[PDB]
RNA sequence: AAAACUUUCAGCAACGGAUCUCUUGGCUCUCGCAUCGAUGAAGAACGCAGCGAAAUGCGAUACGUAAUGUGAAUUG
RNA sequence: GCGAAACCACAGCCUGGGGAACGGGCCAGGC
RNA sequence: UUGAGAAGCUCAGACGAGUAGGCAGGCGUGGAGGUUUGUGACGAAGCCUUGGGCGUGAGCCUGGGUCGAACAGCCUCUAGUGCAGAUCUUGGUGGAAGUAGC
RNA sequence: UUUCAAUGGCCCGUCUUGAAACACGGACCAAGGAGUCUAGCAUCUAUGCGAGUGUUUGGGUGAUGAAAACCCAUCCGCGAAGUGGGAACGCCCUUGUGGCGUGCACCAUCAGAGCAUAGCUGUUGGGACCCGAAAGAUGGUGAACCAUCUAGUAGCUGGUUCCUGCCGAAGUUUCCGGAUAGCAGAAACUCAGAUCAGUUUUAUGAGUAUGUAAAAUGAGAGUU
RNA sequence: GUACGUGAAAUUGCUGAAAGGGAAGCAUUGGAAAUCAGUCUUACCUGGGUGAGAUCAGUAGUCUCUCGAGACUAUGCA
């Protein structure tokens, strides 16, 4: 079964290394910035740090309730608020594996939730909340200490009438 | 230009005898297809019977032009009255029950000419073909397990009675593969032709060739596809069936033996055709490849170039935009310093009252 | 019908116009060119040639013929009317069944255009010759 | 012989050829790629190797020139081994000093011959849908008689 | 590989939807005076072989295969090595009793079979 | 603007007889043969069929009689 | 109640301009 | 490296209106020789279809319906071989029209 | 597929005409419906043989179709009746460069190529691409009518049936319905170290231009 | 169903859907509605266990080709 048994034209060798994402100068760690699309839409998070291609981002948890996610760097716009103190928590947990997809695994044998469909339910692990647990902590000190960053947060950007967005800086 | 010297002879039985026939040299006759099939397209047309329309059809009426103007088409109409052919045209290839273009004549050219070199020719290039297993594979013929090509049977097969007796020589030299292979062939002709005594088509079994009768025809003629044939007026409607070579053929001993007298040689007359010899081919050896790949020709040839050969630039860069391809094209650029301060600290400003007034006026 | 390929159907002719495609583009001679460009011809443009002419050809002026091959892409007739035939080493296409006795019986050899690639794949020492046209 | 019997074959008729639109193909069975080629016709290919399956046995057939006129011993056959890669190796060792495109072609005949077999073996242990032929015949009759029911 | 098709519309003849007599098979115009001949701005477009569609992927099917009509069991198994670069296609002609040993031999070869469905039902 | 009416599309029913398939017919070629009538011809008419649509057969012995042959039919 | 035939490229508001008629089809305006 | 239907494969550049006319290669039809160890009452041919596909195109393949006995691909041979027109021929059928009218 | 929206879109063929205008043909659909067969001639290609070539008037023969195939006695037809440039080759030897010889075909200077068949094309006869024009004559039936010659005669009218691709004019000099030529292709030749041009110059002359001769620029050119 | 095989087109009636200010009309691009093709994970790799059997036997026979190449048979399954 080995031997190949079409022409099997092998494909030239490519030249295109991949070469580090090189991320704009504003998308700094500690950024309050507005997420653009997903879910969150218009909700106000703080950058963590910067994955090879995307943003590790999270609102903290009692201030928004944005999770830490990742978040592509076009879908954001890098507002110009006060940074936030980010060098006290550890980020080298936030890995691509950290956020990567659960694999879709599990021998069902036939019958049972195969056939009479008694499948099972996801749940996030309090490992994750643990995790989470800490980034507010580090984080709310940080925020209390210079004013309306928690209301800031909390609350939700949006566009008003007579509002330019070439035109208006965020 | 070298070929198997001899061939076996096989028994009744089937099994191979001590004798041997040297192979004749009309099996090393060029094989001429478009020579065979030129000649074949000439002969088939030699027993065809002539037809035509009768030489009145579409006049047989009466009819006059009723005139120009009269709002309908000048073609002439059939007179009388009483029935509907009052006003209905003829005499024309548009008119129904009119002259069709052309009538066809009986004094067409039915029979075709050839040259009778060509004719004997094409019977000797067709002859050689039948000694080819591949081209009577390539025909159609179910030879995979004959014993050899050319099948040579005893003589003793030329006085064979019964079909019965026949048929057990075939199955003998396994040829009976190819009579089974026209008895499942047999199908209903598609198209008229079924309704003009051409019922049922099939395809062509083995040739027999026989060189004196005994029976041996009677003996075979039953047999679905075969066709027995006489070595001294061989066929080429028989020998290349549609034009095509490698025709499935059986000889006895006998018939083996006087095809050196029929066709002769390519150096001697042939004895039973009269100022004969074999043609000449143009190539002594037909092998391309040994030519070509031969030490002779191999040894003052130039080294080969490659087989297909890579693209070089498949795509046009731009030295401007890329500097990779800049720093192939100009080896200079990685030192050129573009921009040198000359007017360090000097500066003298040269124009002289003269040129100033000059340049100052009206 | 001259250009690129023969308009002969003629197997053994294609046979022949493959092996001196070989030749012409795989050596730097140009009698394979030449040879080749003649397989293409016509049969007007490739007049016999007789045996006449060959051995006139040949021992010519100063005659000194040695032994070089006469090539002709064409045919060989027969001069009955020259009575004794010299000794010749001629390659042809064809060769008449006379002229081909008249040759071997006199001595040298025929040969085909194959026979002679294998003897000469250059055409060195050939006396390349041509049928007078006028007809 | 070879260069006369492809001309006569590969160019005036042969009884194998399919024509299709983008390819010619051969019906011959003892042909290794299944096309119409100069490389691969078996008729017109004097020394010749393929690789043919029988009741599960795949087989590699060899002939050589010199058998070319006795039909019935033609075509020399070997066992090729279960094991893929003794299969491979004895093709290797039976055509040894063959030409390299040679042995390739009857190497990848012996990969799709194998996948084949295993396919078949596959369904096999599966339980798949029998097919049953719909008739012209009874569907009229069961409609019609259905509708007078 | 992608296969791209220049034009998929077919090439009407010309006054064909204006008439019964006249078919929608292409005919060129052969009219001195014809606007369509003379490709003015509205007339229709007319075949020409700048329209022909990539060598490589001529004769595609959409899904990246060559159709290759079968007959009998024996034209299927001519895919033994093409399984990948054709698909068969029973004849139309093809009964039914040889179109269900045709499509079970296709599923041992690895060969698709375009109409593999037709004049069969299931059993499972 | 919905209806009606008009137009387009499709379904079904009509209309028509194309296409397909074939066919005790035609057409063509070849071969064998030599045989009308005053001993009433060819043709025409009128009659006979249990009925026959005609058509065929026959002639007041009328869809035939004698003789020979086959041997059980005839038939709507 | 019984019942045709001629004719039939397709159509069917004007106003102008549109050079070759152009108005019935084209262009800008009304309907 | 397997890419020798050498009638193949492959690389490169330029170019693209077209009447009369010149040239080349293809599509389709009736019949004939050969072939497909061809298709067919488990449904040939034909016809129908807002089913699907292929080809620049002529055209071809196919699903469904209808249908009922024959038919096709390939190489070659052959010809009464391809229609929108001829105030074309034959047949069928419309608007005018339920009008003119009797 | 239907339908909507935006933008565009004059009825097809024929003849005419620069072009159109036109005038014609077209109610609709189906089926039929027009460069065919044959004799001669010439070119070209293929095939066979070749100073030869052609079996088929005929004879022999052919048991499986026997109008086929196969064979050929005597005729006869048609044919037969030196110097330069140069293809190709060898030898060098400063080796490439060139030179020294041998020199086909053909052109300049003073050692038979046919015959037969097939196809293509052109052409001339036959009905001769199809439909088209009053007839006339012969013989009959009651000026008329009918049958045949007849498919009579056509420079003219209308029509003349699949696709794609590649080349592609001229629409006029000149003599005079024409023979030329030009324009556009085919084949064979000899050449890129050779020539050429709706070219621009230089300068000679001649009268700002003019023609001629010899620098730039472009293209390989000249033939038959 | 003798208005009788198949039963095209023009044409007509009914039904359904859609459109509709003095034409239809086709082309190009999309929408909407209707309706289709049009497809799926299922195999590969790597085990281990269990038994299974030959193209494996520190095995014995027969047959067809030509020692060894195919087909089988008996036995073992190390």
């Amino acid at each position: 079964k080995y031997y190949p048994a079409y022409r099997e034209n092998v494909p030239k060798k490519a030249r295109k290394a991949v070469r580090p994402t090189k991320l704009r100068a504003s998308l700094a760690p500690g950024t309050v910035c507005i997420l653009l699309a997903g879910r969150f839409r218009g909700k106000r998070v703080v950058v963590l740090s910067q994955l090879e291609d995307t943003l590790v981002v999270t609102g903290p948890y009692k201030v928004n309730g944005v999770p830490i996610r990742r978040v592509n760097h076009r879908y954001v716009i890098a507002t110009s608020a006060p940074k936030i103190d980010v060098s006290g928590v550890s980020v080298e947990k936030f890995t691509k594996a950290y956020f990567a997809k659960q694999k879709r695994s599990g021998p069902v044998k036939k019958d049972e939730a195969f056939f009479a469909e008694n499948a099972p339910k996801n749940a996030l692990p309090a490992e994750r909340i643990a995790d989470q647990k800490a980034v507010d902590a580090k984080l709310l000190p940080a925020i209390k200490a210079i004013p309306n960053m928690k209301e800031y947060l909390a609350a939700s950007f949006a566009l008003s009438n007579g509002d330019r967005p070439h035109l208006m800086k965020f | 230009a070298a070929a198997r010297p001899t061939v076996s002879i096989y028994n009744k039985d089937g099994s191979v005898s001590s004798e041997t026939l040297a192979l004749p040299f009309v099996f090393k006759a060029p094989i001429r297809p478009d020579l065979v099939r030129s000649v074949h397209t000439a002969v088939a047309k030699n027993k065809r019977q002539p037809y035509a329309v009768s030489e009145k059809a579409g006049h047989q009426t009466s009819a006059e032009s009723w005139g120009t103007g009269r709002a309908l088409a000048r073609i002439p109409r059939v007179g009388g009255g009483g029935t509907h052919r009052s006003g209905q045209a003829a005499f024309g290839n548009m008119c129904r029950s009119g002259r069709m273009f052309a009538p066809t004549k009986t004094w067409r050219k039915w029979h075709v000419k050839v040259n009778q070199n060509e004719k004997r020719y094409a019977i000797a290039s067709a002859v050689a073909a039948s000694g080819v297993p591949s081209l009577l594979l390539a025909r159609g013929h179910r030879i995979e397990e004959i014993p050899e090509v050319p099948l040579v049977v005893d003589d003793a097969v030329q006085s064979f009675q019964k079909t019965k007796e026949a048929v057990a020589l075939l199955k003998e030299i396994k040829a009976y593969r190819d009579v089974i292979k026209v008895a499942n062939s047999r199908k209903l002709r598609a198209g008229k032709g079924k309704l003009r005594n051409r019922r049922h088509v099939q395809r062509r079994g083995p040739l027999v060739v026989f060189n004196e009768d005994t029976g041996i025809v009677k003996a075979f003629r039953n047999i679905p596809g075969v066709e027995i044939v006489n070595v001294r007026r061989l066929n080429l409607l028989q020998l290349a069936p549609g034009g095509h070579l490698g025709r499935f053929v059986i000889w006895t001993k006998s018939a083996f033996g006087l095809l050196d007298s029929v066709f002769g040689s390519t150096t001697e007359v042939a004895q039973l055709k009269k100022n004969y010899f074999l043609p000449e081919n143009i190539i002594s050896n037909a092998d391309v490849t040994r030519l070509i790949n031969s030490d002779e020709i191999q040894s003052i040839v130039k080294a080969a170039g490659p087989s297909r050969v890579k693209r070089a630039h498949v795509q046009k860069k731009n030295p401007l935009k890329n500097k990779a391809v800049l720093s192939r094209l100009n080896p200079y650029a990685k030192a050129y310093k573009a921009n040198v301060k000359i007017n360090s600290e000097k500066t003298p400003k040269a124009a002289g009252e003269k040129f100033l007034s000059v340049l100052h006026e009206n | 019908s001259q250009r690129s390929k023969p308009a002969s159907e003629n197997v053994y002719l294609k046979l022949l116009v493959k092996l001196y495609r070989f030749l012409a583009r795989r050596t730097d001679s140009r009698f394979n060119k030449a040879i080749l460009k003649r397989l293409f011809q016509s049969k007007t443009n490739r007049p016999p040639i007789s045996i006449s002419k060959i051995a006139a050809l040949t021992s010519r002026k100063s005659a000194s013929s040695q032994n070089k091959t006469t090539v002709v892409v064409g045919t060989v007739t027969d001069d009955e009317r020259m009575l004794t035939v010299p000794k010749l080493s001629i390659a042809a296409l064809r060769f008449t069944k006379s002229a081909r006795a008249r040759i071997l019986k006199a001595g040298g050899e025929v040969l085909t255009l194959d026979q002679l690639a294998l003897r000469a794949p250059t055409g060195s020492n050939t006396v390349l010759v041509r049928g007078k046209k006028h007809a | 012989q070879d260069e006369v019997i492809w001309q006569v074959v590969g160019h005036e008729f042969c009884s194998y050829r399919i024509k299709g639109e983008a390819q010619n193909f051969c019906r011959n069975e003892y042909n290794v790629t299944g096309l119409c080629n100069r490389q691969s016709c078996p008729l017109a290919n004097s020394r010749y190797a393929t690789v043919r399956e029988d009741n599960g046995k795949l087989y590699l057939y060899m002939k050589t020139i010199e058998r070319a006129h006795f039909p019935s011993k033609l075509w020399q056959r070997i066992k090729l081994s279960k094991n893929y890669a003794k299969a491979l190796e004895q093709i290797d060792q039976q055509l040894l000093y063959w030409p390299g495109r040679q042995i390739h072609r009857c190497k990848q005949r012996l990969t799709r011959l194998t996948q084949y077999l295993l396919k078949a073996r596959r369904l096999a242990l599966k339980h798949q849908p029998a097919l049953i032929p719909i008739k012209p015949k009874q569907a009229h009759r069961e409609a019609s008689r259905e509708r007078k029911a | 590989v992608n296969i791209i098709k220049k034009r998929t519309k077919p090439f009407k003849r010309h006054q064909s939807d204006r008439f019964k007599r006249v078919g929608e098979s292409w005919r060129k115009p052969r009219g001195i005076d014809s606007c369509v001949r003379r490709r003015f701005r509205g007339t229709i477009s007319m075949p020409k072989i700048g329209y022909g569609n990539n060598k490589k992927t001529r004769y595609c099917m959409p899904n990246g295969l060559k159709a290759f009509l079968v007959r009998n069991v024996s034209d299927v198994e001519l895919l033994l090595m093409h399984n990948k670069t054709y698909a068969a296609e029973i004849a139309g002609n093809v009964s039914a009793r040889k179109r269900v040993e045709i499509v079970e031999k296709a599923r041992a070869l690895g060969v698709k079979v375009t109409n593999a469905g037709a004049k069969v039902r299931s059993q499972e």
